[PDB]
RNA sequence: CUUACCUGGCCUUGACAUACUAGAAACUUUUCAGAGAUGGAUUGGUGCCUUCGGGAACCUAGAUACAGGUGCUGCAUGGCUGUCGUCAGCUCGUGUCGUGAGAUGUUGGGUUAAGUCCCGCAACGAGCGCAACCCUUUUCCUUACUUGCCAGCAUUUCGGAUGGGAACUUUAAGGAUACUGCCAGUGACAAACUGGAGGAAGGCGGGGACGACGUCAAGUCAUCAUGGCCCUUACGGCCAGGGCUACACACGUGCUACAAUGGUCGGUACAAAGGGUUGCUACACAGCGAUGUGAUGCUAAUCUCAAAAAGCCGAUCGUAGUCCGGAUUGGAGUCUGCAACUCGACUCCAUGAAGUCGGAAUCGCUAGUAAUCGCGGAUCAGAAUGCCGCGGUGAAUACGUUCCCG
């Protein structure tokens, strides 16, 4: 803007697990303002990962959303905290709308869950990103 | 027993807070069927989650305007402001939670040449 | 469409002409400016004059006509291809 | 405008003074039921006989000062040219500038 | 079970004002009883004029003029109350309805 | 670029309309049209009685206009004639009775209207524009205005290429909406056309808003 | 109709003004011819003032000065308007300096939205612009208590419905409050800028009006006015039909979609601003429906347009040109209008096109913003996907000034 340090927007705790990182993946999910929608897709994707094995639903969101992060990006640059996250939290997404399971929120519970393990499209797709960035 | 007047984007909300047990009706409703959002509820309930004091009152409330969001932020209003009437010492902790603000937000107007208050037609030089 | 209860329109200067030749037996086309005037059965086996805009167009009038305004068969407008 | 237009203008409106009761007459006896529909069906022919003034879906509004056939603006009977003119000036009572 | 109701329009609050503290004084001091004036919502009129006399559809002047409205209730009249209210004299931009 | 007109931007803060009555939805329009040609009329009928201000009010199913004018004897007429004239010609343009009433003007210097009459009439009479402008600009000084401007635009001399000139004296604070401002405009109608006037007079700032002139 | 255009039919001191002369109240009832403009017949009446001698209004007949022109010139003009641009500039007095025209002030280091402010400095000071004074929004107080309100009482057909209360919401006039005021850094010990307490709100809080000196002989003689030049049995005026809606094509601005964060069906919540007496209409009956008939309340905080829609719960559809999409076409209807052929809107049955997210390129937006959802009004008999307004839900991202534009 040449002239200010335009300061970082701050986004309240999500209502149910007081976490920043839900809040933020959910404005990512959300579209045109529709954020009920968007907040039962992620909270019934979470209830159903919980379901499945039992763990707290932070822990495991924040591990895989560790696994997902970029390193550099490409002179290759590296990128700053935010801009990792922000990536990721756009892949996941991307990958779980490509996905073919039955409810949105169920195929992004399923590629939560293969990405824990490593077998997941956003994790190749990380794969590929770090294959290409030998290129320099 | 204590009042409070709670405000939020075109929503105003009367809440009268006495020492009771826990009930809490909203427009001779009652919570899950007046709010069928479970977020609008859980905003309506944090005053009361914070101080620990959700079974030491009951609430008797009427709203009126707005929307789902602003009246659930008007009555999260109108209950903070009526606690504060009840005991003065709340209102530290409840201005560092942030409940004591009256958020001032509202709609810009539409201005003449624009479509929206800011969208502005496609643009073409030739 | 115009309603069914106020009926079909006939402007009453050309109903009169009809009346007149269909009482006699006179076949010469009869001249007329009203385009929006309804086609009746007592027009059948006539010839009406339609104006167009600039000439006046004949027009006999047959069975599968009836229903129809009299300017449909008086077309307004000339184009032969760009 | 052309004084042609205004002339005609006034020509239209009194020849819709001119017959607005025969006209009411004649629509109220198309619109009773109790009379019978040959009385209708000679209302009907009476309506369709007046001259083509007397309806007044022919009558155009126009400013008033100056005959503009544009923007009329019913509530002060001028057209925006002179509208805009006269309320600078403070002529139009109660009318200001306005910002909300 | 006599109650005399007042209501004033006018383009201009401030005469609406001051035209109905008159009359509460006048009431007060014939010695009749009062309620009001209660203000009723206003009417806001809005209008887009065209500025330029050709082509610029966004050059526009934008007005506006208000409507504002006061009742006011009589109760208990004394004789004198009616007289003095119909003595009181009339100031133009503000009208007033009497209704018994 | 272009400028708002001075007293309508000011309509509803420092200055008071021109015509005062209310009026239900149906009977304004009516009752503007009325006013438009009662100011007409009076226009034309009084061009040489030093006529500035007309001021229309309705009070209850009457008119009364009062004309502010520097000649009130011109007006008035010798034996008072003239009023009840007047007042019979603007009853049959109103549809019902009205009553005129009369403003002597003080200083008629510090009258933008009055001054921009006086420029035009020099104009048409073939004063020369720059002596005119100069001559009003130190008349008004001089009776005791904090400022003022004048402009005249058109074919000056009979010129085949028109042009604007203006002076001022004192200052102008056109921004400032408290400030109390008199402005005007005439045409001078020549031989070669028609040249323009306008006239800026600034006496001073209004303190106490809009309540002050007991609106 | 508007309407200025075309075809044909018509008038000529004219549809409209003033001046002169004569006769008739003005008006008004029914026909005929005609596409109408027009023409020709044809009933009823003798009005308001008079020193009643003649006059007012409004008509008819003659007469010439004249009227009339949206015909040309925006490059002959007034008025009005776009644009750079809400960009930060534009200048004077007194002093000094120069033989001079002129110069300084207004330049330099910072800072700011700003010629905003402080520093320095032969400059010392002041005006128009900036800012402020005006409107609206967020907190609170006074006055007011109906047609709006319902905390406590009661009476309740459970509807503020009634007796009632003047608490609360709200309606709308007048007031208060923010001032870098207090604290810690910071900078030149300045200006200014950072970070804290309080506070509803914190560093011109958020928006709107307000357009400096000037630029493009930029726009408008079709709102209007105006110099000059043109026509006058027509370049003026009256009328019926047609055109402004044409269609091998090319562009700009929009709407609707290509679907599962969705479509359909059933149930069920939450607004704000506006409109309404030649108008909006509760309610009943008829119709599948657009609507029709009867009837009720409203000149409106009183009655009414009115159903908010996205939302929530449940069922189904299971990635198909489909239960996506809704163009086109065939039938049948309603309403407004003298009249829906050219050329209206809307309703029902049937039909079911392109479209699988769009090339080189290019547009808007920094917060209650973008996006998305519905609601109202001016124009208006009828005819918005345009324009001007209203609220609901509610994001992402700015490291930075190399490059592009002003
Ligand atoms: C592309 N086009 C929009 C131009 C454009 O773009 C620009 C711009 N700034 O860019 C503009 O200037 C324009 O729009 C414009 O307005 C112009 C005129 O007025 C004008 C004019 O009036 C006369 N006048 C006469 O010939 C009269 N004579 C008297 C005796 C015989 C004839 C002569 C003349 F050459 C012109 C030039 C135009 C140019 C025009
Ligand atoms: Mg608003
Ligand atoms: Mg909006
Ligand atoms: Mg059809
Ligand atoms: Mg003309
Ligand atoms: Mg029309
Ligand atoms: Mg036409
Ligand atoms: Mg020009
Ligand atoms: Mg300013
Ligand atoms: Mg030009
Ligand atoms: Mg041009
Ligand atoms: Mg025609
Ligand atoms: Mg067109
Ligand atoms: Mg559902
Ligand atoms: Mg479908
Ligand atoms: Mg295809
Ligand atoms: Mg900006
Ligand atoms: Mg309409």
């Amino acid at each position: 803007p040449r002239r200010r340090v335009v300061a970082a927007r701050e986004i309240l705790p999500d209502p149910k697990f007081s976490s920043q990182t839900i809040a933020k993946f959910m404005n990512h999910v959300m579209q045109d303002g529709k954020k009920s929608i968007a907040e039962s897709i992620v909270y019934g994707a979470l209830e159903r990962v919980q379901e499945k094995n039992k763990v707290d639903p932070v822990e495991f969101f924040e591990t895989t959303l560790e696994k997902v992060r970029p390193m550099v990006e490409v002179v290759p640059m590296e990128v700053r905290p935010s801009r990792r996250t922000a990536l990721a939290m756009r892949w996941l997404v991307d990958a779980a709308a490509k996905r073919s399971e039955k409810t949105m929120a169920l195929r992004l519970a399923g590629e939560l869950l293969d990405a824990a393990e490593g077998k997941g499209a956003a994790i190749k797709k990380r794969e590929d990103v770090h294959r290409m960035a030998e290129a320099n | 027993t204590n009042y409070g007047t709670g405000r939020r984007k075109t929503a105003t909300a009367r809440v009268f807070l006495s020492a009771g047990t826990g009930k809490l009706v909203i427009n001779n409703r009652t919570l899950e069927q007046y709010f069928g959002r479970e977020t609008a509820r859980m905003v309506v309930r944090q005053p009361l989650e914070l101080l620990e004091a959700t079974e030491k009152y009951d609430l008797y409330i009427t709203v009126k305007g707005g929307g789902i969001g602003g009246q659930a932020g008007a009555i999260r209003h109108g209950i903070t402001r009526a606690l504060i009437a009840a005991d003065e010492t709340l209102k530290p902790v409840l201005r560092q939670a942030g409940f004591v603000t009256r958020d001032a937000r509202e709609v810009e107007r539409k201005k003449l040449g624009l479509r929206k208050a800011r969208k502005r037609p496609q643009f073409s030089k030739r | 469409p115009r309603s069914l209860k106020k009926g079909p329109f006939v402007d009453a200067h050309l109903f009169a002409k009809v009346e007149a030749a269909v009482a006699s037996n006179s076949r010469k086309p009869i001249k007329t400016w009203s385009r929006r005037s309804m086609i009746l059965p007592d027009f059948v086996g006539l010839t009406i004059s339609v104006h167009n805009g600039r000439n006046h167009v004949p027009v006999i009038v047959t069975e599968h006509m009836v229903g129809h305004k009299l300017g449909e068969f008086a077309p307004t407008r000339t184009y032969r291809g760009h | 405008a052309k004084k042609g237009m205004i002339n005609r203008e006034l020509k239209r409106e009194k020849t819709v003074a001119k017959y607005a009761a025969k006209r009411a007459e004649l629509k109220a006896t198309i619109a009773n039921v109790n009379a019978s529909d040959e009385e209708r069906f000679e209302a009907m022919l009476k309506l369709q006989a007046l001259p083509r003034n007397a309806s007044p879906v022919r009558l155009r509004n126009r400013c008033g000062l100056t005959g503009r056939p544009h923007g009329y603006f019913r509530k002060f009977g001028l057209s925006r040219n002179k509208l805009r003119d006269t309320v600078m000036q403070g002529d139009v009572p109660g009318v200001v500038k306005a910002s909300w | 079970n006599q109650r005399i109701r007042i209501r004033l329009k006018s383009f201009d609050h401030r005469l609406i004002d001051q035209s109905a503290q008159e009359i509460v004084e006048t009431a007060k001091r014939t010695g009749a009883q009062v309620c009001g004036p209660i203000p009723m919502p206003t009417r806001i009129e809005r209008f887009n004029v065209l500025t330029s006399p050709h082509v610029n559809k966004d050059a526009r002047d934008q007005y506006e003029i208000r409507t504002y409205k006061r009742l006011i209730d009589i109760v208990q009249p004394t004789d004198k109350t009616v007289d003095a209210l119909m003595k009181l004299d009339l100031a133009a931009g503000v009208d007033v309805q009497i209704a018994l | 670029g272009q400028k708002v007109h001075p007293i309508g931007i000011r309509l509803g803060v420092v200055k008071r309309h021109n015509a005062n009555w209310y009026a239900n939805p149906k009977q304004y329009a009516e009752y503007l049209l009325k006013d438009l040609q009662v100011r007409e009329f009076l226009t034309k009928k009084l061009k040489n009685a030093m006529v500035s201000n007309i001021l229309i009010e309705r009070p209850s199913g009457a008119a009364k206009v009062t004309i502010s004018t520097a000649r009130p004897g011109i007006v008035i007429g010798k034996k008072g004639e003239d009023i009840e004239k007047l007042q019979r010609e603007l009853t049959n343009i109103m549809g019902v009775p009205a009553q005129v009433s009369i403003n002597e003007i003080d200083r008629p210097d510090l009258d933008a209207r009055l001054v921009a009459e006086a420029i035009a009439s020099q104009l048409e009479k073939r004063v020369m524009f720059r002596r005119a402008m100069k001559r009003a600009v130190q008349n008004t000084m001089r009776a005791g205005a904090k400022g003022i401007k004048v402009e005249v635009s058109g074919r000056l001399g009979g010129a085949e290429i028109a042009r604007t000139e203006w002076y001022r004296e004192g200052r102008v604070p056109l921004h400032t909406l408290r400030a109390d401002i008199d402005y005007a405009t005439m045409r001078a109608e020549t031989t070669y056309g028609t040249i323009g006037v306008k006239v800026w007079i600034f006496r001073g700032e209004i303190l106490g808003g809009m309540k002050q002139v007991m609106n």
